[PDB]
RNA sequence: CUUGAGUCUCGUAGAGGGGGGUAGAAUUCCAGGUGUAGCGGUGAAAUGCGUAGAGAUCUGGAGGAAUACCGGUGGCGAAGGCGGCCCCCUGGACGAAGACUGACGCUCAGGUGCGAAAGCGUGGGGAGCAAACAGGAUUAGAUACCCUGGUAGUCCACGCCGUAAACGAUGUCGACUUGGAGGUUGUGCCCUUGAGGCGUGGCUUCCGGAGCUAACGCGUUAAGUCGACCGCCUGGGGAGUACGGCCGCAAGGUUAAAACUCAAAUGAAUUGACGGGGGCCCGCACAAGCGGUGGAGCAUGUGGUUUAAUUCGAUGCAACGCGA
């Protein structure tokens, strides 16, 4: 995606933090 | 005829199809017996019930050549990976080892932005 | 579902004195006819040990291991698609289901009478054939070869 | 004068820049060998590629583009942005003690300079990818999604453009104001025994009462309590538009209205909530069997036809051996 990965990334460490 | 005994069996499996090549160490591809042209044609008809028949027309495609520990190398992911395994090791073959060695990159280049639905 | 129900609880044969053969007379009953089934089954039962010509009440079983089932399709419309997904077969179950394999073809035969056509398809099985013994030859096909999806 | 601001001694970290090389995988292409009838493609399909040797395989060779793993809620930068490795130049930052100037400061209209991506100009390069354009399916139609090709562009140097949801939608600077848990980088002391314990810095993510907010929320990195400057706002549309200017090769940017029209346009959130959110949990709902109807033939009822009427009502789930 050239963007969307750092935001997943930085997304789901709502998904997968807790 | 040559009878090696041996050889290293290839698994490209592809998602629309898992054509799959026989050969020794060297790289000649003496046989080979294709999922997806197997008789059979389409793409869920073309899934590893077809690999198994590949796998075992092939079989029968080097029968004649005395091969009878087999490695193998897969290419590619998809449902015509692990059925076709079980399929050349019942079909006259014992095996020697078992991988998938796809070619992940080291970030080189694009390949397609295919379909969004 | 979550809750779940005990094996009802029954009393043996009344003449042979064997749980097991007194739940047999059980599944045919159609009509409610088990008095006629003493003229039919039970008349076929007593048949079937001079016909077989040895003690049918542990010898009763030597034409039943072939029947053995091991799966049957369960309907698991997980996540609300229909799949395969056999279930081994569980013991309330798989002998049930080796009773449903009996009278399959043993109704109209065009014979003397069920009062004994059912008495020539029993030792049929240690006889080789009989209603019981094809049922496991299609139960093979279904499973143990469709891996990627079984 | 030394506390504000700055110089020096000293180290610490870093995808901070600029210029050089350099490696390997990966797509592609080319040459070679083996041998072979399909390859690809999707929800099925043809276009496509191929019997010549394609796909597949290993052997090499060319080129271009990006740097798997580490990798991170990590790090750096004024922002834009910056990830292989190594060197050359360089920019900051921070920390330990010191020393030295003595208010040297903060903010800044205009102004100057940097400014993602597209785009433009002149010359190269061009592996993939790919607007445009072709051909094949889809559909009612398809100029779209989808597939097969595919040019500009994407890459490089120089020049321009100046914009973005350029966003933390939070201007810069300073002072004050309970706590907790992490992260990253210095450092002081302590048996560092060590990992660290006791402290101290910086940057940093997440909770949270005060307090603030319409509200969500912010909450020592404030949206708290104050101060100094700057930018902007003044109902929605028209409109970031016309015109004029300035700029730009051009695309166009910036500055920036009015006529006319409406009485709203908004923001936080509440209770309904419909989903082609989701998880859950219930029920002959499904599952596993049984018994069935629908098959026949007979009895009634409903719908129609005829008839003088074949009276009326019900006749989606919830009528049709119903009223009756």
């Amino acid at each position: 995606f050239y963007e969307k990965p750092t935001t997943e990334r930085k997304r789901a460490k709502a998904s997968a933090v807790k | 005829r040559k009878q090696v005994s041996d050889g290293v069996a290839h698994i490209h499996a592809s998602f629309n199809n898992t054509i799959v090549t026989i050969t020794d160490r060297q790289g000649n591809a003496l046989g080979w017996a294709t999922a997806g042209g197997s008789g059979f044609r389409g793409s869920r008809k073309s899934t590893p019930f077809a690999a198994q028949v590949a796998a075992e027309r092939c079989a029968d495609a080097v029968k004649e050549y005395g091969i009878k520990n087999l490695e193998v190398m897969v290419k590619g992911p998809g449902p015509g990976r692990e059925s076709t395994i079980r399929a050349l090791n019942a079909a006259g073959f014992r095996i020697t080892n078992i991988t998938d060695v796809t070619p992940i990159p080291h970030n080189g280049c694009r390949p397609p932005k295919k379909r969004r639905v | 579902r979550r809750r779940v129900i005990g094996q009802r609880k029954i009393l043996p044969d009344p003449k042979f004195g064997s749980e097991l053969l007194a739940k047999f007379v059980n599944i045919l009953m159609v009509d409610g006819k088990k008095s006629t089934a003493e003229s039919i089954v039970y008349s076929a039962l007593e048949t079937l040990a001079q016909r077989s010509g040895k003690s049918e009440l542990e010898a009763f079983e030597v034409a039943l291991e072939n029947v053995r089932p091991t799966v049957e399709v369960k309907s698991r419309r997980v996540g609300g698609s229909t799949y395969q997904v056999p279930v081994e077969v569980r013991p309330v179950r798989r002998n049930a289901l080796a009773m449903r394999w009996i009278v399959e073809a043993a109704r109209k035969r065009g014979d003397k009478s069920m009062a004994l056509r059912l008495a020539n398809e029993l030792s049929d099985a240690a006889e080789n054939k009989g209603t019981a013994v094809k049922k496991r030859e299609d139960v093979h096909r279904m499973a143990e070869a469709n891996k990627a999806f079984a």
